[PDB]
């Protein structure tokens, strides 16, 4: 599981999990671009 | 005409320009850049393969002491283990008493699978510009893909259009990269033939099936087998073996800027940075005279729904009054509005209902229905859930 | 040992220097560049050569009114000239008087000899570097070419050179270069595909063996001659015409910076510019110390050769003494001296003629043999004539 930026900002943070794990991303104004497993990512758009 | 706009330089924000020309009616346009392709140049000096210690059989001389000849090999390791005690699996392999030498010679040689993968240290060059992107304009949802230096021009569907340069310059290519059989790394290659021990890429393939192999494995011939014929050569391990052991996160998940690092060949498709300005001819057709235009005048829109949300949730029923039947270019003439159409069938005395939000909840903004200017002012409602899956309005 | 020195970027100057690590005699290492040429970043954006018109045979719509198509090729120029009274070889073409009229069509082909005239739009981006130098290490005079980026590092000898990079970059590769059959001439391309009527390049191809070109030519078919079946057809000239036979001086010609330059493959040999930097690891075994070196005492350098002239014009008597026999490094000890002797037997109480040249007519040059210093003076006679062919000293 890997979220970054989705922007100039990269926070490219990522680890493997292993157990149940309710991360919370506080979601980018650039985009919170995660991918979670062999899925293509979710990207976040913090609207409204 | 033409029309020079400047897009935002990020997918899927479908863009309306405004062409505005004199003695025709109000065309607006929608362009929108599909993806965007940042092919950089790239310059292939180290090759990363499996090195392999091909150490011969052993040289027993059975009561005789022989003379090491340094053969031209990666890493010849010649060694005279003086007076083996050699015995075999049926005997002694030496008849002789004391005398036997162990005569054990190595090079080092390029793997199987180097000859299949090979770890491309591509020395990095400027990016190619090329993009694709589509537009309704003139009554079509047409694309044009161009390659975007400027001057790769797509006259399509009549329409001159000539996009490029882009403004930015955030590259998905380092300085040296490697290109492990799908992966770009951004890693810093070694000397071309002049490696480190341990090293990733510490079998240096200076042409991509070449013949000359950068190696320093640290291949350091051990004692003989102790009454055996058996190879006593210690090395260091796999170097592009710890490459494959480090395998280091790549652009596709380690992407700065959003961009989409895909290679075969290496290239930043979906870099959404910067802005595109891009012109578009326009023939005299799209010119449509504004006397031959629909007399729409005697508007007011009425703003039945305000819901300042990702979606362009104005609507407005905007009550008009058409001279005659036709398609009026409802353009927003505003700064904040994304209208969802772009022209509208202004018939007769028809009120139509078009689909414009901004972000701004108190919007107050102009729209343009092919000549007709109008001011719309709501009060939209706030967000509903906290993420939306992209950017909106 | 390691020695990390700069030679100017312009080859043929015997760079002799003195590296001298404690523990050894002087190590002169000779250095001369072979040859430095640099790869430019080429991309074939444009594809040129001289285009021709495929003009059918006329479509004699003999009896009636022709018939207007549109074939859609480049340049699809299609007329129908009403109402021609064409006579033929054996009397009249058209068996009726009125009826008659000439449909002519034209398109525009390709250059039949586009095959070997090809003109190509190099997108030039980057260049690469790539070197080779000798060296007489060891007193051997031997050679090493090296990809001169830096990073391709060529072992040579048991000496390790790392080779650049160039100071420079001031190449003859513009931003957009034209490569015509043996010319490179940094010229302005056209749009690829977005040529320009009559200039040079208006048969423009994205490749030159590519498939479709763009082409504005100026078809203006005329109406046709009296009486003959002929598509009296106005055409532009040929841009393969024009920008080869406007071809001008290319930069084998204009080479400025005294540069050499070589297209197929794109490569300035001979770039006069920049400090090259070249890092000589070379092995111990040269560093023989005092211990194992002659020892030169009472050396006494009479100077009965000095010219100030183009050559090693200063002839200069040491009469040493040497304690041992051997090799002995003549190495330069002054700033303006260049030595043409890097080692000189040291045999006896003898003297060895060094020939090496300076600037400065009166000159207190200094020479060491190998342990021993001296500063010994001359007085030089300017030259005669005031063209050479070489550089200086």
């Amino acid at each position: 599981l890997s979220y970054r930026n989705m922007g100039e900002e990269p926070n490219y943070q990522e680890e493997w999990v292993t157990h149940k794990k309710e991360v919370i991303r506080t979601v980018p104004t650039e985009g919170l671009e995660v991918t979670w497993g062999n899925n293509e990512p979710y990207k976040y758009w913090p609207q409204l | 005409y033409e029309h020079v706009t400047v897009i935002p330089n990020t997918v899927g924000v479908p863009y309306k320009t405004l062409v505005n020309r004199p003695g025709y009616s109000p065309m607006v346009l929608e362009m929108e850049l599909l993806s965007v392709t940042l092919e950089p140049t790239l310059s292939l000096d180290y090759i990363t393969c499996e090195y392999k210690t091909v150490i011969p059989s052993p040289y027993v001389k059975c009561c005789g002491t022989a003379e090491c000849k340094d053969k031209s090999l990666p890493d010849y390791s010649c060694k005279v283990f003086t007076g083996v005690y050699p015995f075999m699996w049926g005997g002694a392999y030496c008849f002789c008493d004391t005398e036997n030498t162990q005569l054990s010679e190595a090079h080092v040689e390029k793997s199987e699978s180097c000859k299949t993968e090979f770890a491309s240290a591509y020395r990095a060059h400027t990016a190619s510009a090329s993009a694709k992107l589509r537009v309704l304009y003139q009554g079509n949802n047409v694309t044009v893909s161009a390659y975007a230096n400027g001057d790769h021009a797509v006259t399509v569907k009549d329409a001159k259009f000539i996009v490029g340069p882009m403004s930015s310059a955030w590259t998905p290519f380092d300085n040296k990269i490697v290109v492990y059989k799908g992966d770009v790394y951004n890693m810093d290659y070694p000397p071309f033939g002049a490696g480190r021990p341990g090293q990733f890429g510490d079998i240096q393939s200076r042409t991509p099936e070449s013949e000359d192999v950068y190696a320093n494995t640290q291949l350091v011939l051990q004692r003989p087998s102790a009454g055996t014929v058996h190879v006593p050569y210690s090395q260091a391990p796999s170097g592009f073996k710890y490459w494959l052991k480090e395998r280091g996160a790549s652009l596709q998940h380690t992407a700065p800027f959003g961009c989409q690092i895909a290679t075969n060949p290496v290239r930043a498709m979906n870099c959404a940075v910067g802005n595109m300005p891009i012109s578009i001819d326009i023939p005299d057709a799209a010119f449509t005279r504004v006397v031959d235009a629909p007399s729409l005048t005697d508007m007011s829109c009425e703003v039945p729904a305000c819901t300042h949300s990702s979606d362009f949730g104005g609507v407005a029923i905007i009550k008009y009054a058409a001279s005659k039947k036709g398609k009026c270019a409802v353009h927003s003439m505003t700064n904040a509005v994304t209208i969802r159409e772009a022209e509208i069938e202004v018939e007769g005395n028809s009120q139509l209902q078009i689909s414009f939000s901004t972000a701004l909840a108190s919007a107050e903004f102009r729209v343009q229905v092919c000549s007709t200017q109008v001011h719309c002012a709501a009060e939209c409602h706030p967000p509903k859930d906290h993420i939306v899956n992209y950017p909106a309005s």
